[PDB]
């Protein structure tokens, strides 16, 4: 599901909540947050 | 509020440590003036504490008691095939504990102590704490600690939990070919690359395939050896020099640590001299039964004696290329880690492979790891 996304679309994603990876080097990183982040948006 | 947030490369054999300011990153030499600190630790007789050079260049008839390459057991278990054969080499005694590996070793006064390799990588982490306080006139209490990318989740927590025995909060663990990467700015530039960064250090060899898509990595394809490093080159000349000081002075200084130690810092010097000039001298006074050592290195004579090492580095990354199906032509950047790929033998060879393209340059091939800690704990 997230892993098959581009990282154009993870940023899409996180940018549309007003969510930042801040300090995030690799596509794991927007992975994990989008994932812990969800239940709130 | 975290301060100010250092990014720290915990490396098996050597560490460093940077901070990034005024739009670059500051690698913070040591209190005797090294950029880089070896990974060591090791008491005085009389049970004092040392930690990085002092305990590298302590003398000692007792090799048995100076602990380094702790990185090679932290978060493993002791019946990893990995341990069980590392510790056949290591000349400190490890032993069985909670399932996991311990350090025995002599701490003064016929007392031993039991470590585990955690706070062994925490004594560490302390000099390089220690370290960027000095600089900044401060106190540090958070950093970016790097790993290697094959680090398991197990390795990675042990080596926060190194940083929490410290007085360290890891912020962020990130993974050593991703932070030489950030370190050379390949993160702030448009579309997509492949990335091969060629890392040789004192004691391993990693080649990792990066992707850059968006601004951010993957990791893509790793390889390497975890046993080839500088340390290896040194040996080599080391049992060079042995064996002609042998055929001398019919005199055979394996058995005799102090005269081995000497050497073997002599020969460190004369590997790094080599890189520049063509000839190296080693001279040691009062080496062995109080007689002087004095003898001369060629660069030919280095490359000889290291040439199936050095042509070694060259499968891994073939093996790299190939699991990617990626060509030669597709590597937008190679990125080269560690003071061993300035070795002019190495820079050809990897040229060579790779059709002539220069490499990355302009930042320390041995700091190049904490300077891409330094550059993400600024944004912290
Ligand atoms: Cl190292
Ligand atoms: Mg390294």
């Amino acid at each position: 599901d997230l892993r098959k996304m581009r990282v154009a679309e993870l940023k899409q994603i996180l940018h549309s909540w007003g969510e930042e990876c801040r300090a995030c080097a690799e596509k794991t990183d927007y992975v994990n947050l989008i994932q812990e982040l969800a239940p709130k948006y | 509020d975290v301060g100010t947030v250092v990014g720290i490369d915990l490396g098996t054999t050597y560490s460093c440590v940077g901070v990034f300011k005024n739009g670059r990153v500051e690698i913070i030499a040591n209190d005797q003036g090294n950029r880089i600190t070896p990974s060591y630790v090791a008491f005085t007789p009389e049970g004092e504490r040392l930690i990085g050079d002092a305990a590298k260049n302590q003398l000692t008839s007792n090799p048995e008691n100076t602990v380094f390459d702790a990185k090679r057991l932290i978060g493993r278990t002791w019946n990893d095939p990995s341990v069980q054969q590392d510790i056949k080499f290591l000349p400190f005694k490890v032993v069985e504990k909670k399932t996991k590996p311990y350090i025995q070793v002599d701490i003064g006064g016929g007392q031993t102590k039991t470590f585990a390799p955690e706070e062994i990588s925490a004594m560490v982490l302390t000099k390089m704490k220690e370290t960027a306080e000095a600089y900044l006139g401060k106190k540090v209490t958070h950093a970016v600690v790097t790993v290697p990318a094959y680090f398991n989740d197990a390795q990675r927590q042990a080596t926060k939990d190194a940083g929490t025995i410290a007085g360290l909060n890891v912020m962020r663990i990130i993974n050593e070919p991703t932070a030489a990467a950030i370190a050379y700015g390949l993160d702030k530039r448009e579309g997509e690359k492949n990335i091969l960064v060629f890392d040789l250090g004192g004691g391993t060899f990693d080649v990792s395939l990066l992707t850059i898509d968006n601004g951010v990595f993957e990791v893509v394809a790793t390889n390497g050896d975890t046993h080839l490093g500088g340390e290896d080159f040194d040996q080599r000349v080391m049992e060079h020099f042995i064996k002609l000081y042998k055929k001398k002075t019919g005199k055979d200084v394996r058995k005799d640590n102090r005269a081995v130690q000497k050497l073997r810092r002599e020969v460190e010097k004369a590997k790094r001299a080599l890189s520049s000039q063509h000839q190296a001298r080693i001279e040691i006074e009062s080496f062995y039964e109080g007689e002087d050592f004095s003898e001369t290195l060629t660069r030919a004579k280095f490359e000889e004696l290291n040439m199936d090492l050095f042509r070694s580095t060259m499968k891994p990354v073939q093996k790299v290329l190939e699991d990617s199906d990626l060509k030669k032509s597709d590597i937008d950047e190679i990125v080269l880690v560690g003071g061993s790929t300035r070795i002019p033998k190495i820079q050809q060879l990897v040229k060579e492979f790779f059709n002539g393209k220069e490499p990355s340059r302009g930042i320390n091939p041995d700091e190049a790891v904490a300077y891409g800690a330094a550059v993400q704990a600024g944004v912290l």
